[PDB]
Order: structure tokens, then C-alpha cells, then sequence
């Protein structure tokens, strides 16, 4: 686990508050190992619910010079809370064409040389990606480590 | 849930109590809001609120206090209709009891009339009966008495 | 009603208590922030609560500066209507009604957020 948010980061959630004051050590297997008040004893309210952002998390993103976020740019992921360049070998139409349905912007695109400018040059964190036919998402794409 | 004024000198005043069923209880200060006070003085038919007094203002009850809290929104006619929502116990003493004041505060009888309907008009003030006066004594009053 | 000529010892001379105070401190300058309007006193959610607007609170009470500003009600609940969500006290107002927030409304606040400072005694 990355975070421990709070205060209804991910949103207001509907139905019962099934526990509250929960206590671990952080070496424990299950959830309801954990000492807690009792099953729905609660005080609280559904603005305060708890959510987590854990390792093992990956967005997306495509940044250029003028925008954070857009249809042509940089390909980085964000992989254990850091954002890193994916490498440009064993690039094809189809892994090409994953990321931009990804995103939301089309159905296909196509790879163009490096830009004039590059924003603080981030470390590069994957390589080699191979997107297979049938995924809409490149976390399904086989890849070195 | 059936609400009750209980210890006030004067009409629509006192300790809070509402019978869940068949048991009559108190409710604590910090589980009281403003819109249940103003849903108890529309159901008792004794105006609007006016104060919302706590630690124990009229008295210390003497018996269960009831650990849910209402949700109304103000604009029901009576407690039964409001959300509740349940909490656990041990929230308060008996010396956090929680105590109303509604706006028709004002004691008028007829007396000395055979029938009910007729009589002379009295009005009891700082703790007396007395007898109004003739001035400013309309029958736009008489018809609101 | 009628009219005469009065001593000044026949005149009356009242002085109002302060319409905001602290609740359950140890010391006079800490505890629960409530306050009194429209016939009920009531208490502060803690939902953008910070030092900007304990020092407000602390300098409007008559009391040092604050140092400290609690949520989650730690000084103990409150009693009565929350009247106020949400303040933005800006650090130099004279009073809690000068700063803008959500006034004498329904808050989704419950009681366990209530508000607390600490000011120097
Ligand atoms: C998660 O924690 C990191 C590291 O402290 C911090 O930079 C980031 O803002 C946090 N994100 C959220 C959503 O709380
Ligand atoms: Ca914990
Ligand atoms: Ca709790
Ligand atoms: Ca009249
Ligand atoms: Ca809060
Ligand atoms: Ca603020």
C-alpha cells in the first residue's frame, strides 16, 4: 500500500458502515482479523469512508508541451507510484493502436519522432511490449519485466 | 416513536421523551438536531422551536436512553416518518438530557360558562390565573379562541 | 407607561454575556468553539478547519494567540444545532461572522467533528 485516503477521496459510498475504528499491525491475512468495534457498531457517517492505493497500480497517459493530457505526446506509465517512459523496440500497429483506444482517442495512431522539448526526463520503466489481439488495455500486453 | 414534553412550568416546554413502542426514553443532546425539534413542536402541535436547551435544563430522567439518531430533514409531520439512524451505547449520562422550547407558550381557559364553549376568558401568567381585559378584545380574537 | 424625570441610580444598566466561548479546556484560552444564534447555542464543524481560523476565534474570545487548532472533537461533543460548515477565516477578521462559510444552515456535519482550539493564557 502507497496511501491510506480518507474523508470520501474515491467518492460517497452507499450502504451500511460495516466497521469502524479498525486496529492492525499490517501483518495480519484477512480484513476482519483485525480489531475492530464491532460488525456495523459505528458512530460515523458516509462522507468518511477509507480507501487505499496500492502497489501494483498503473494509469495511463499520453503529455505534451502544451497539455498534461491529450492525443499525441509522451507515452509514460505510472507504475508504484511513479511515472516512467515505455521504450520505443518491438513497437507494431497493434500496441499502437491498444493505446490510443485506451485513452479514448481513436482506433489507431501511429509513432512519430522524438519532440524538441522533454518534460524532466523521466526514468524509463518498461520495454519490449507485445499487444496481442482481444485486449482494449495494455496492462493485458505480454512485456519484459 | 411517539415524542413527549415532560417537567415544564409552562405549556409547551420540557425534557424530550419519545416511547419506542411501548417504553418511554430520553435522547441526548448531541443526537438531537434542529430539524427533529422542529418535526416534535409541528407533531405536538406547539408551534416552531424556539431553544434547544441541554444538560438536563428541567430535570434528569430516570429510566433508558435511547442511542439512535434522527435524520429528519425538517419537513415531516411526525418522528415516526424521520430516518434514524442507530449508534451504540454509553453516549451520555442522564445528566445530558435534552430539553425544547416551542413558541405556544400562552394558558387560556373559560370558566364560569355551562357550556364548554361559553365562558369568561382567563390567562394564566407568571404562575396565576387571572382576567383579561375589555380593550383591544375583538372578535377576530374571540374567533381564534 | 408614563413619563418622569429619573436618578441615575433608578436607570437600568445591563451588560450581555459574549456570544462566543470555550467549552471543556483545562485551561480558560482551550477548549470546544460554540457559539449563540437564534436561541440555541451550537458548535463548528471541523471540515476546513485550521490555524487561520483558531486565531480569529482566539483573538475574538480576548485570549492570546493560538497555536493549536483541533478537529475530530477532541476536547470532548458538543451540544445543540451546528451553525457553522466550512469556515474560511482569512486570519485577521474581528469576528467568526465576518468570515465567509455556510451560516446558520444544515450542515452534514455530526457532532464527533466538532472544532477546538488552544490559545496562550
Ligand atoms: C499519496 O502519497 C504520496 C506520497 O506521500 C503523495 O505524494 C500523494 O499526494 C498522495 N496521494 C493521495 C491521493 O493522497
Ligand atoms: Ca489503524
Ligand atoms: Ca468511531
Ligand atoms: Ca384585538
Ligand atoms: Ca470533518
Ligand atoms: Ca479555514
Amino acid at each position: 500500500a502507497i496511501n491510506a485516503t480518507g474523508s470520501a477521496h474515491f467518492g460517497e459510498g452507499t450502504g451500511p458502515i460495516w466497521l469502524d475504528e479498525m486496529k492492525c499491525n499490517g501483518k495480519e491475512s484477512r480484513i476482519w482479523q483485525c480489531h475492530s468495534h464491532g460488525w456495523g457498531q459505528q458512530n460515523c457517517r458516509h462522507k468518511e469512508d477509507a480507501g487505499v492505493i496500492c502497489s501494483e497500480f498503473m494509469s495511463l497517459r499520453l503529455t505534451s508541451e502544451a497539455s498534461r493530457e491529450a492525443c499525441a505526446g509522451r507515452l509514460e506509465v505510472f507504475y508504484n507510484g511513479a511515472w516512467g517512459t515505455v521504450g520505443k523496440s518491438s513497437m507494431s500497429e497493434t500496441t499502437v493502436g491498444v493505446v490510443c483506444r485506451q485513452l479514448g482517442c481513436a482506433d489507431k495512431g501511429k509513432i512519430n519522432p522524438a519532440s524538441l522539448d522533454k518534460a524532466m526526463s523521466i526514468p524509463m520503466w518498461v520495454d519490449n511490449v507485445q499487444c496481442p489481439k482481444g485486449p482494449d488495455t495494455l496492462w493485458q500486453c505480454p512485456s519484459s519485466p | 416513536r411517539e415524542p413527549r414534553l415532560v417537567g415544564g412550568d409552562i405549556p409547551c416546554s420540557g425534557r424530550v421523551e419519545v416511547k419506542h413502542g411501548d417504553t418511554w426514553g430520553s435522547i441526548c443532546d448531541s443526537d438531537f438536531s434542529l430539524e427533529a425539534a422542529s418535526v416534535l413542536c409541528r407533531e405536538l402541535q406547539c408551534g416552531t422551536v424556539v431553544s434547544i436547551l441541554g444538560g438536563a435544563h428541567f430535570g434528569e430522567g430516570n429510566g433508558q436512553i435511547w442511542a439512535e439518531e434522527f435524520q429528519c430533514e425538517g419537513h415531516e409531520s411526525h418522528l415516526s416518518l424521520c430516518p434514524v439512524a442507530p449508534r451504540p451505547e454509553g453516549t451520555c449520562s442522564h445528566s445530558r438530557d435534552v430539553g425544547v422550547v416551542c413558541s405556544r407558550y400562552t394558558e387560556i381557559r373559560l370558566v364560569n360558562g355551562k357550556t364548554p364553549c361559553e365562558g369568561r376568558v382567563e390567562l394564566k401568567t407568571l404562575g396565576a390565573w387571572g382576567s383579561l381585559c375589555n380593550s383591544h378584545w375583538d372578535i377576530e380574537d374571540a374567533h381564534v379562541l | 407607561w408614563e413619563k418622569r424625570l429619573a436618578s441615575p441610580s433608578e436607570e437600568t444598566w445591563i451588560t450581555c454575556d459574549n456570544k462566543i466561548r470555550l467549552q471543556e479546556g483545562p485551561t480558560s484560552c482551550s477548549g470546544r468553539v460554540e457559539i449563540w444564534h437564534g436561541g440555541s447555542w451550537g458548535t463548528v464543524c471541523d471540515d476546513s478547519w485550521d490555524l487561520d481560523d483558531a486565531q480569529v476565534v482566539c483573538q475574538q474570545l480576548g485570549c492570546g494567540p493560538a497555536l493549536k487548532a483541533f478537529k475530530e472533537a477532541e476536547f470532548g461533543q458538543g451540544t445543540g444545532p451546528i451553525w457553522l460548515n466550512e469556515v474560511k477565516c482569512k486570519g485577521n477578521e474581528s469576528s467568526l461572522w465576518d468570515c465567509p462559510a455556510r451560516r446558520w444552515g444544515h450542515s452534514e456535519c455530526g457532532h464527533k467533528e466538532d472544532a477546538a482550539v488552544n490559545c496562550t493564557d
